[PDB]
RNA sequence: GAGACUUGGGCAAUGUGACUGCUGAU
RNA sequence: CAGCAGUCACAUUGCCCAAGUCUCUU
RNA sequence: GUCACAUUGCCCAAGUCUCUU
RNA sequence: GAGACUUGGGCAAUGUGACUG
């Protein structure tokens, strides 16, 4: 700020006597007492910076008012260069945390803040105490009794008594009270109370320079008559006064609470019915005191004051009695008018009878001081008049100043110069007269009157202490003195010279008023006389003094982390705790205060307290303890209540209630409680509630391991055993055409591949298969064919043929893999059936015989051919051929015979006017020196496709493949021949795809199993069940009444139950990526609403003593994709889930088919060695044939390769390459994000929903301990799922309803539902803003609940009504059928905004401008001119009033049918272009 | 009573 | 009446916390 | 996050008024 | 809960060459 | 029936922007 703030004469030793010891500075007001304070600071300001745990210390400047704490912040941050921390109530304090309080201790190196803000720091010990270097105490003529200062400073014992922090005192005046006789035994009270010694400036005469800036004003003194003379009027008046007083206490309002004297005697009347009482007392004591024109404006007051008491009353019983105030305070103020009316016939001089009428009905008192501030003022400057005018009552304040005002007005002479102001204290009275409450006037009366604005300042005992001022020239004491700080103060605001003090007094009270006066002379000379005659010795050895003046009170209580309770404290802590029960329609959020009688003292403790009062502690309804508590013997009834208060929260502590913090204890951990309550299953896999993961998409995609279905597990048949073959169904959909010719008929043969099992199969549906002529479907034997392995060459035979038809049928081998009987998990083997006898077809042992060996291709020349024998034409009518002399070992297929063509051959479009022969020799001339067999045999043969993923819906298009082929003509000694048929090839290639849904379709199977026991359904639709085919979903992009929901149909019914088919639940196990034909997406959008329904339900009834924002909170948690996934991990379901796209060259391994058992054994056993191994090493193991197909294990040398591979990874640019992707499937391991298994889950959730309805869904989702069970009762119906309370439900009886519902059949007309109990309606009818939301609540925890009711049946409706739509479009177009616009649309269109309770500002014009604008509009949806607000509570309102419906009889489907007549619209114009 | 009684115009400001 | 203490209504100042309501910006 | 405003409970210092009890003076 | 723009995989329309006579 | 190849179209998994409740 500047340099001149070089300290006064007396400051330098202040400061270095306080480092000696503690000390107390007793100077007047404007000494720079705060500026010394700042230099005490800047001699302790060497360790601020350092961090209390490396031994650093801060400072502490304790304030008093909240005002004060703003004047001293300002003060300490004009002129110091640390840093501040400025710590008030209701804001922060009470929200922050040890960690923000430390943080802010490492950057403030000082803080200031009220006291009791320092209390709950320190007590509840954010840090030490010995942290503070100093402590700085304000107005410390407060240390004294029960107050904040001295129950900190009671702190300093209990703690560690060593280098403990120094204390301060300042004060202007050192007493307060009357007891100033003996002021010795005064002053060594607050002495002992800071250990401290009183310090003061022993340089008066010569620092008094210093004090001309505090001079002492003349004190000058008026005296008035105090004659006892009252007009007519008055006792008229007050007639009717106590008239109302008696009707008042007759009046009807509503139940009020608890309500006594301070000592606990006789009752109380309440505060609404006392308020008034009170308010006509103190108007009746203004104008007996002050005169008749000073109650022409009280009554004004009154009549202004009771009109906001009328606005802000909730009740309607408080609004009559209001008015009837209103009415009877207006005829007080036409008397007053009508006597002052009936006065002033004598001139018509506005200005001069104004004038005398002011000075006539004014009292002697009042008279008085208008002379006086005549005579004292008389027209001077407005710069030379400042000053301060004090009065007893804040009504008082008002009215002196409404009077003022027109006194001034009055007279010309003070019109110009006057501008009187007046303030209060906390009891905030409007500062304006003749308009309602709508002033904001930011800028406080003290900011004015500092500006210069106003001059003259009325106020009460508010700026008495503390606030700073202008030094003013004046001070007017209208009322008696009556203390003697108060009086020292009053003379020291008169801070500058020439001042004037003047004192109004009564004649006849005079020379009493003299002669106290006097006294107070007395005893501030006497003040110091302690000072200037102690023996001059220290303060610090008797530490007995603090002892006993502190241990004669309650004894504290303290624990482990230094947390200490004060006992006198303890009220505060027990109330805290005591309002956050969930009250009931009236329930009591106090405990109840009863004292014992006289001869139940002894009942409990016995005849020692007698004298000593015991009073017990009643809990309220809802309390942790329903009991009640009593108190110690003590000699009072305070001190009895406080020990009582005291022992509760000792008692509520120790159960772990009371907050350990000494707080009504409850928040996050409510929480806690329904999150473990569920989220328990975490821990087990790494996981809490308070614990989330944003990084390195940890906890997002997992590694899961496979296991083969259970009916394939040890399915390998054995010698002696009754084996089950399921022969294989290929139905040709597509018609038979010429490009689809062989597609046909070769696939329609009788002659099959089956599989043989060692076990049963279930019925499987039939599917469609996509290959490049069209669509097949596949449909597996329902009844097997009993057959027996009846040698182990046979077993032995079709192992190998199952073996090399994987091999090389197919070509789906790899060189690493080994034929494989031991291993048990997707074993089985796949044979074919020919008719041996009969119908029935058995072993086709023709081929296991011959095909052990696929004939190997070779060359043949023309000696061999010479040899050779000729061919006949029926060895190569179905067979499979191959040409030799090219480098193609691709198959093809013979498809026409030739008996009638010869080598030299006809015309072609190509070759024209050549034939084959000259063509071939040409062609292909090099590798053939001639044809033998030149004659009488060629082949017409056509190629095979090589797909065999035939997943893809459109990869079987014609319409560009229509266009002309070639026709293909091979001579047959060129080609090498396959005795195998193309008959049984042509099926054989589509196995992979046969296989990669057979597995999956056993999983489902073993799922709907599964889920059909738990649920309990085993009727007739379930054993001898025919499924239905495989349905197609089309919208996976690859190419008046109501109608009753699907969805809820089926419960309340048993026979609407559809049946769960195989193919839903295959849809729920295959993933998008799995690239089919169905997908679990569509169903996964109405499993979530399902699962959010659930949930908020759940909660909202098992908890209804909580708010919504905390359900919302918890379900959060509760619905999350983390909660999800670890719970079907619970599950042990990923086992059964479809998510890879079939790779089937690559990652499919072959069912009897795996890697050598000794490479499984130390590559899967061994961590060290767990994904080390890449396949660039698998690869390289091309075991013998032996090695791979019968002998079973690897050789030493491809040992030693493979236990090398890892070694040469670790050794070369591939170490740390990662060896998961893809390549870890030998031992079935698969990478799953957790975006599928959720999703997953509430596919499964969906289906279950869908097939089974609402009840059953509900029922399921308690196996996946979600919706944990009730110990009273394990759980019950989605329905009558009885929830309610005092949040839910309306709290008053039927009489009150229509005092609230001043229209219900208006409301009906439209709605359509009558209501059988109205207090839903009201509470979803009650705006936050309502008055009654203090005793009843709001609509919020019904729209909670609304919301969610409305979201998922939107979302069934669309889901059912509409079977093509992509997850996408269909819940896109459920937010612009739930978007907050549209439902205020609706709100408006039906006219629900007449009934709509609610009371505020903007929202009483914002519903009329949009009701407005949308009729002027017509009713258009948004989904705007001149950008008007929604009014987002009427969306809010319908939210609440459809929960409030569906509660009152607990019924979706009448629900429902509301909410489709309210929406019928709607639903016809959104389906059209669904608007975004 | 019919009203007030007028106080005199004149005083001191006695030093008390 | 002094002194000790208590009851009850009454006055002024101080402070906490709970609940809900506006308004603007992010 | 900030501004303004409303309702209600509890806590502390001090103050006069009335009534009552004991010690004590008369 | 859903949409638009930049990266893989599947299935087509155009046209071209190779392979099947 | 298939590959090679380019132009465009269609579908699903990652990054940005924004809307509804």
């Amino acid at each position: 700020e500047d340099v001149e703030i070089k300290p006064r004469g007396y400051q330098l030793r202040l400061v270095d006597h306080l480092t000696k010891s503690n000390g107390i500075v007793y100077l007047p007001t404007g000494s720079g007492k705060t500026f010394v304070a700042i230099l005490v600071l800047k001699r302790f300001s060497q360790d601020f910076d350092k961090p209390i745990e490396s031994g650093g210390k801060r400072a502490l400047f304790m304030c008093n008012t909240v005002e004060l704490a703003r004047q001293q912040a300002m003060a300490v941050r004009r002129c110091t260069n640390f840093k501040v921390g400025f710590y008030v109530g209701e804001q922060g304090v009470d929200d922050w945390t040890r960690g923000m309080w430390s943080d802010e201790i490492k950057k403030n190196q000082v803080l200031v803040g009220t006291a009791q803000v320092f209390l709950d720091m320190v007590t509840q010990t954010y840090v030490a105490l010995s942290s503070l270097s100093v402590v700085i105490i304000d107005e410390c003529h407060h240390g004294t009794g029960h107050h904040p200062f001295r129950e900190f400073m009671r702190l300093f014992t209990i703690a560690n008594q060593t280098k403990l922090p120094r204390v301060v005192g300042l004060t202007g005046v050192l007493i307060k009270g009357n007891e100033i006789t003996n002021v010795a035994t005064k002053l060594k009270e607050l002495e002992i109370t800071y250990r401290g010694n009183i310090i003061t400036v022993s340089d008066t005469k010569e620092m008094e320079n210093v004090m001309l800036y505090a001079t002492k004003p003349t004190e000058v003194m008026v005296s008035f008559p105090h004659q006892e003379q009252v007009l007519t009027v008055t006792r008229l008046i007050s007639a009717e006064i106590e008239k109302f007083y008696v009707s008042l206490d007759l009046m009807n309002i509503g139940v009020q609470p608890i309500r006594r004297s301070k000592s606990l005697q006789c009752l109380r009347d309440p505060s609404k019915k006392s308020f008034v009482k009170q308010l006509f007392n103190d108007f009746l004591y203004q104008m007996k005191e002050y005169g008749i024109y000073a109650a022409s404006i009280a009554i004004i007051s009154l009549i202004v004051e009771f009109d906001i008491k009328r606005r802000q009353a909730e009740t309607l019983s408080v609004k009559l009695m209001h008015r009837t105030a209103l009415t009877l305070c207006e005829k007080i103020r036409h008397l007053l008018v009508q006597k002052l009316q009936d006065m002033t016939y004598d001139d018509d001089d506005d200005n001069v009878n104004t004038e005398e009428v002011i000075m006539n009905f004014s009292t002697p008192k009042v008279q008085r001081f208008l002379m006086s501030l005549k005579v004292s003022f008389a027209d001077k400057d407005p710069k030379d008049i400042c000053c301060l005018v004090f009065v007893e009552r804040r009504y008082t304040c008002k009215c002196i100043y409404g009077l003022l005002l027109n006194y001034i007005q009055s007279t010309p002479e003070l019109r110009n110069v006057l501008t009187p102001q007046f303030m209060v204290g906390r009891n905030n009275i409007s500062p304006d007269f003749e308009s309602v409450l709508e002033r904001k006037w930011q800028k406080s009366a003290i900011q004015q009157f500092r500006d210069g604005n106003a001059n003259l300042m009325i106020c009460s005992s508010v700026l008495e202490e503390g606030i700073d001022v202008q030094a003013c020239n004046h001070v007017f004491i209208l009322d008696p003195v009556k203390t003697f700080n108060m009086y020292v103060q009053s003379k020291g605001r008169a801070r500058t010279t020439e001042a004037k003090f003047v004192l109004f007094t009564a004649d006849k009270e005079r020379e009493k008023t003299i002669q106290q006066i006097y006294q107070y002379r007395k005893a501030h000379n006497d003040i110091a006389e302690y000072l200037k005659d102690r023996v001059l010795e220290k303060t610090e050895p008797e530490l007995y003094e603090i002892k006993g003046h502190f241990q004669d009170d309650i004894d504290p209580f303290t624990n482990e982390n230094g947390a200490v309770l004060l006992p006198n404290n303890a009220l505060a802590i027990l109330h805290r705790y005591c309002q956050t029960i969930p009250t009931d329609a009236f329930g009591f959020v106090i405990p109840w205060f009863h004292v014992l009688q006289e001869d139940e003292r002894d009942r409990i403790f016995g005849v020692s307290a007698k004298g000593k009062h015991v009073i017990s502690i009643n809990m309220p309804v809802n309390c942790m303890l329903r009991d009640t508590i009593y108190s110690d013997p003590m000699d009072n009834v305070k001190t009895a209540k406080i020990s009582a208060a005291f022992k509760a929260c000792k008692v509520l502590y120790s159960l772990g209630e009371l907050n350990e913090r000494f707080v009504p204890k409850t928040l996050k951990e409510r929480v806690a409680s329904i999150a473990d309550v569920h989220f328990e299953h975490w821990n087990k896999y790494g996981d809490s509630v308070t614990a989330t993961v944003n990084k390195a998409d940890k906890s997002k995609d997992r590694t899961y391991k496979t296991e083969c279905p259970l009916e394939f597990y040890d399915a390998l048949p054995r010698v002696g055993e009754i084996c089950y073959a399921y022969e294989i169904f290929l139905e040709p959909q597509f018609e038979s055409c010429e490009y689809t010719e062989h597609m046909y008929l070769n696939l329609q043969t009788p002659r099959n591949y089956a599989i043989l099992l060692r076990n049963k199969l279930p019925r499987l549906a039939e599917m469609p298969l996509f290959s490049n002529q069209g669509k097949l479907h596949v449909r597996v034997a329902n009844a097997p064919l009993e057959v027996i392995i009846q040698n182990s060459e046979q077993l032995e035979l079709l192992h190998q043929f199952h073996g090399m038809v994987f091999r090389d049928i197919l070509k789906i081998w790899h060189p690493f893999f080994v034929l494989d009987r031991r291993s048990k998990e997707n074993s089985y083997l796949v044979v074919p059936l020919i008719l041996g006898a009969g119908e029935q077809k058995c072993f086709d042992w023709e081929l296991m015989t011959n095909f052990r060996r696929l004939p190997q291709s070779h060359g043949s020349n023309v000696q061999q051919r010479e040899q050779q024998p000729a061919p006949r034409p029926e060895d190569f009518e179905g067979k499979i051929v191959t040409q030799w002399y090219a480098n193609y070992d691709k198959p093809m297929l013979v498809t026409k015979v030739h008996r009638e063509l010869t080598p030299l051959s006809y015309m072609e479009k190509n070759q024209q006017d050549k034939t084959y022969y000259e063509f071939t020799m040409s062609k292909y001339g090099n590798r053939i020196g001639d044809v033998v067999h030149k004659d009488k045999f060629m082949i017409e043969v056509r190629d095979l496709t090589e797909q065999l993923t035939f997943y893809v819906h459109n990869r079987g298009k014609f319409n560009a493949k229509s266009k002309a082929k070639m026709k293909v003509i091979l001579i047959p000694e060129l080609c090498f021949n396959f005795n195998f048929p193309g008959d049984l090839w042509l099926k054989l290639i589509f196995l992979p795809s046969i296989l990669n849904r057979m597995y999956f379709l056993l999983h489902a199977e073993a799922l709907r199993k599964r889920f059909n026991t738990y649920l309990n359904l085993h009727l007739l639709p379930f054993n001898g069940t025919d499924y239905m085919p495989r349905p197609l979903e089309i919208d996976y992009s690859l190419k008046g009444k109501v109608k009753p929901l699907l969805i809820l149909q089926k419960t309340v019914s048993k026979e609407h139950i559809t049946p769960a088919e195989q193919g839903e639940f295959l849809a729920a196990i295959t993933a998008s990526s799995a690239a089919d034909v169905f997908d679990m997406e569509r169903l996964e959008i109405l499993g979530d609403s399902f699962l959010k329904l659930s949930a908020t339900l759940y909660l909202a009834s098992k908890y209804s003593d909580w708010n919504e924002g905390t359900l919302t909170e918890v379900k959060s948690k509760l619905v999350s994709n983390r909660n999800l996934l670890f719970c079907l991990i619970d599950a042990d379901i990923p086992k059964t889930l479809n998510t890879i796209q079939f790779t089937p060259r690559y990652t499919w391994l072959p069912p009897g088919i795996s890697l050598p058992h000794n490479v499984l054994a130390l590559w899967r056993e061994n961590p060290e060695f767990a994904k080390i191994i890449g396949p660039h090493n698998l690869r390289d193991l091309a075991l013998g044939d032996e090695e791979s197909l019968v002998k079973g294990n690897c050789s030493d040398i491809n040992y030693n390769r493979f236990v090398e591979g890892c070694r040469a990874n670790g050794q070369s640019f591939y170490a740390g390459a990662d060896f998961s992707s893809e390549v870890n499937f030998c031992v079935g391991l698969v990478t799953i994000p957790n975006k599928v298994i959720a999703d997953t889950l509430e596919a499964l959730l969906g289906v279950i929903v869908k097939n089974y309805g609402l009840q059953h869904a509900f029922k399921m989702l308690e196996y996946f301990k979600i919706c944990r069970a009730d110990i009273d009762k394990p759980l019950t119906q989605l329905l009558n799922l009885e929830l309610g309370g005092k949040k839910m439900r309306a709290n008053v009886n039927t009489t009150e309803i229509d005092g609230f519902l001043i229209n219900h059949y208006y409301l009906e007309k439209n709605l359509g539902y009558t209501f059988k109990d109205r207090r839903y309606l009201l509470q979803a009818l009650t705006h936050p803003s309502y008055p009654t939301n203090r005793i009843t609540g709001s609509y919020q925890e019904l729209e909670f609940i609304g919301d969610a009711i409305l979201d998922f049946l939107i979302s069934a409706y669309i889901f059912e009504n509409n079977t093509k739509m992509n997850p996408g479009a269909l819940t896109d177009l459920r937010s612009a059928l739930v978007n907050n616009t549209t439902l205020a649309c609706i709100c408006v269109r039906h006219r629900l905004h007449f009934f709509i309770l609610a009371e505020n500002a903007k929202l009483s014009e914002i519903i009329s401008k949009f009701v407005n604008f949308q009729e002027s509009q017509g009713h258009r949806v948004t989904n705007m001119s001149t950008n008007v607000d929604v009014p987002k509570a009427l969306g809010d309102v319908l939210e609440a009033l459809i929960a409030a419906v569906y509660l009152d009889c607990r019924d979706l489907q009448r629900t429902w049918e509301v909410i489709f007549n309210l929406f019928e619209p709607e639903l016809q114009e959104f389906t059209r272009k669904v608007p975004i | 009573i019919d009203r007030y009684e007028q106080v005199s115009k004149d005083f001191e400001f006695i030093k008390i």
